[PDB]
RNA sequence: CCCGAGAAGGGAGGUGCAAAGUGCCUGAAACCUGAUAGUGAUGGAACGAUACGGCAUGAAAGGAUCUCUGGCAUGAAGGAAUCAUUCGCGAGGAUGUAGUACGAAUGUCACUGCCAGUGUCGUAUCUUACGUUUUGAAGAACGGGCCAGGGAGUGUAUCUU
RNA sequence: AGCUUGUAGUCCGUAAGGGAGACAACCCAGCCCGUGGUUAAGGUCCCCAAGUGUCGACUAAGUGUUAAUACUAAAGGGCGU
RNA sequence: UGGGGCCCCGAAAAUUGACGGGGCUCAAGUCGACCACCGAUACCACGGAGUACCGCAAGGUAAUCUCGUAGGAAGGCGUUGUGUUCGGGUCGAAGCAGGGCUGUGAAGUCCUGUGGACCGUUCACAAACGAAAAUCCUGGUAAUAGUAGCAGCAAAGCAGG
RNA sequence: CCCUAACUGGAGUCCGGUGAAGCUUACAUUCUAGUGCACAGUCUAGAGACCUCUAGGGGGAAGUGAAGACCCCGUGGAGC
């Protein structure tokens, strides 16, 4: 329960990189939809023939640098705070809350991430996995 | 409604396509039979003679031979009735020979730059005249 | 000789299926890397230097 | 205990933290059966990409000055409508109004509770699959019915950088 | 000869997007992503966004409505106009 | 009589059909000019990404950078294991089906369900290290399909119990 | 054969039981013309087309069977 620490330019940095992810395609491998056997993600495409290595409007939009986010704003999550992912309670000591939150690690059990949202509830840490 | 007596085939089906693509009137085009084709009457009657006697019997192009279905399917031509667009385009069109019944008291319209006196010559023939050559009853 | 003491020959072509080698008695394949039981191509070998 | 002709099998019931219920650990896809959502017996095909809508979902992990609808300030490139004058055979042009009102976006204040997303369908534009041999492949050229796993620059010696 | 064999330039191969109905190499164009604007080629009767546009003539044959082109018929003739 | 424009005859082909189709006659055709508009990822502008070189660094410049096959070069993602650092797990590990978020992407992480015992990470290092394809190999399984066959050379069965 | 007809038994058709195999990247209700490696159900422009099932014989899928056995090439073989 913190202020988020972006000034207005990563704010609208943000906003832009919103915009921007927000029209970004999936980039799924071609022809990934018509064989079960192939799946979601990203192959260069690779024959001298093939529509989409040839780069065609209607085929899809092939992987390439231009569609990268800003620079200032990239990893973050969409809540705007930076992630840290907390693998255990002594990660707690070298994070602040002022611009920043926490992920829990998946593995952890009950026993010792009650404590560490404990910890992160005393500190002042903002989380993004948890229960109510 | 469109009454259809002296007006050029081509510009009245022009002028109809792009009124039913605007979207939503229902056209009547009453006296169909009396539309007009320039050109000579030994061309058009080839022309259409070649149109008529054209496809197979299991898949050919079954060109119709009534006046008023000869009209809608020239007003067809210019459409994309393919499509949705062109599907609702064709059912809002209804053609008649002479004037039916529900139609008499009505009021038309016609277009000025379809008209056929604007033509300069004494060819043409009348689309009740090429559907009457064509073998039809109407 | 893993995969290969097998004294498998291909059927050549004209009966449909791959140019393999196959068994002299039934048609399982073997001895090439890529048949099942098949020898490892490029396998490690005791006589490498690895000092 | 019941059905069943039945040492089959099924239901009820129990042991077991858990049926894991006799090639019985987890238990994928292909394939098959049923249900849910969308569409559907007027309909055009590389099954998709982009934009906009209908229906269903949207609990978690996504947003809460986030979603919808407006006002105000600054607004790059561009730039009106209307009216007046004048020219032009005419369609129209020039001048002024005016680089005005507007205009991507950047801020701020109200207003609103949905939005991002997911499934399917429709509408608009674009695309005749993939790899290979090819000068040229959607080819009436070759390979693959589908799915899972296995499947191709490795070592010794020697020379060079 | 859409044949064969050269040469200069530019292309396809390895070239998207826009337009020629489709078009390896013809025109604009060489192209990181999103938005706005204006133009290129070409088009503006409908299919299809924008002209049933203006001026001066021609064509009466559905000729034509086909830049380049492997995709488009000649010699000859016409008191057709 | 000569020189020109358009058109006509010359002009006959085999599935019905091609100005792209409809159709068009002071044109929706041809010729000589003209006006206004449409129309790209081009050009302009704005915001963003990457690259090239320079700068100690902040950062600076790019109209004179951004397409790409054979191919050269650089930097990263992933599997298995070793040394080493830091760890997670019956308060539920791996794996499996779906989904959210991040990343240009390789992929990572998270959530829901199932599961019943192991699993990662820092800095380095090795490889039996990544499949979509070889009429590839092994296994499982479709469509054909409840179809062909269950006939031809010796057509054999019916009543009662 | 002109010129086919009728009849018989077994198939087929229909029904009960049993019950495989071969083609298959995908989609697929097509027809014409053009274009495209010059022989297209999928492209382009038109024309048709409500869907499902049964029987039919084989027009098309350059139908399936099959790394062409004819011709050429290989500093490939064998026999003579
Ligand atoms: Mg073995
Ligand atoms: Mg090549
Ligand atoms: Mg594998
Ligand atoms: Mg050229
Ligand atoms: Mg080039
Ligand atoms: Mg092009
Ligand atoms: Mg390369
Ligand atoms: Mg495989
Ligand atoms: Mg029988
Ligand atoms: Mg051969
Ligand atoms: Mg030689």
């Amino acid at each position: 329960v913190s202020t988020l620490d972006m000034d207005p330019e990563s704010r609208r940095l943000f906003n832009v990189r919103k915009v921007q992810k927000g029209k970004k395609p999936q980039f799924k491998r071609t022809c990934s939809h018509k064989f079960k056997r192939l799946d979601d993600n990203w192959r260069r495409p690779r024959g001298s023939q093939g529509k989409q290595r040839r780069k065609y409007v209607s085929k899809g939009a092939l992987v390439q640098v231009g569609y990268g986010s800003p620079a200032a704003v990239k990893g973050l999550h969409p809540s705007g705070y930076s992630d840290v992912l907390i693998s255990s309670i002594a990660e707690l000591e070298l994070v602040d809350p002022s611009y920043e939150a926490i992920r829990i690690a998946g593995t952890i059990g009950a026993q010792k991430k009650a404590l560490i949202l404990a910890k992160a509830e005393e500190a002042g840490i903002k989380v993004l996995n948890s229960g109510r | 409604v469109i009454d259809a007596k002296g007006l050029i085939l081509g510009r009245l089906a022009s002028s109809v396509a792009k009124q039913l693509l605007s979207g939503d009137e229902k056209v009547y085009i009453i006296n169909a039979e009396q539309a007009i084709i320039s050109g000579s009457r030994a061309a058009t009657l080839r022309e259409y003679r070649e149109t008529r006697e054209r496809g197979a019997t299991e898949f050919g192009p079954y060109f119709p031979k009534r006046p008023d279905r000869i009209l809608k399917r020239t007003i067809r031509g210019m459409l994309p009735y393919k499509r949705a667009r062109g599907r609702d385009a064709m059912s809002r069109l209804k053609v008649y020979v002479g004037v039916p019944y529900e139609l008499k008291g009505a009021e038309t319209v016609t277009i000025p730059d379809a008209d056929m006196r604007l033509l300069s010559s004494s060819r043409y023939v009348e689309l009740g005249e090429v559907s009457q050559k064509m073998g039809s009853k109407f | 000789y893993s995969g290969m003491e097998t004294s498998a020959r291909g059927w050549g072509s004209g009966r449909g299926v791959s140019h393999v080698p196959r068994l002299v008695n039934s048609s399982r394949a073997a001895r090439v890397p890529h048949a099942k039981g098949g020898r490892r191509a490029h396998p490690p070998k005791p006589e490498a230097d690895r000092s």
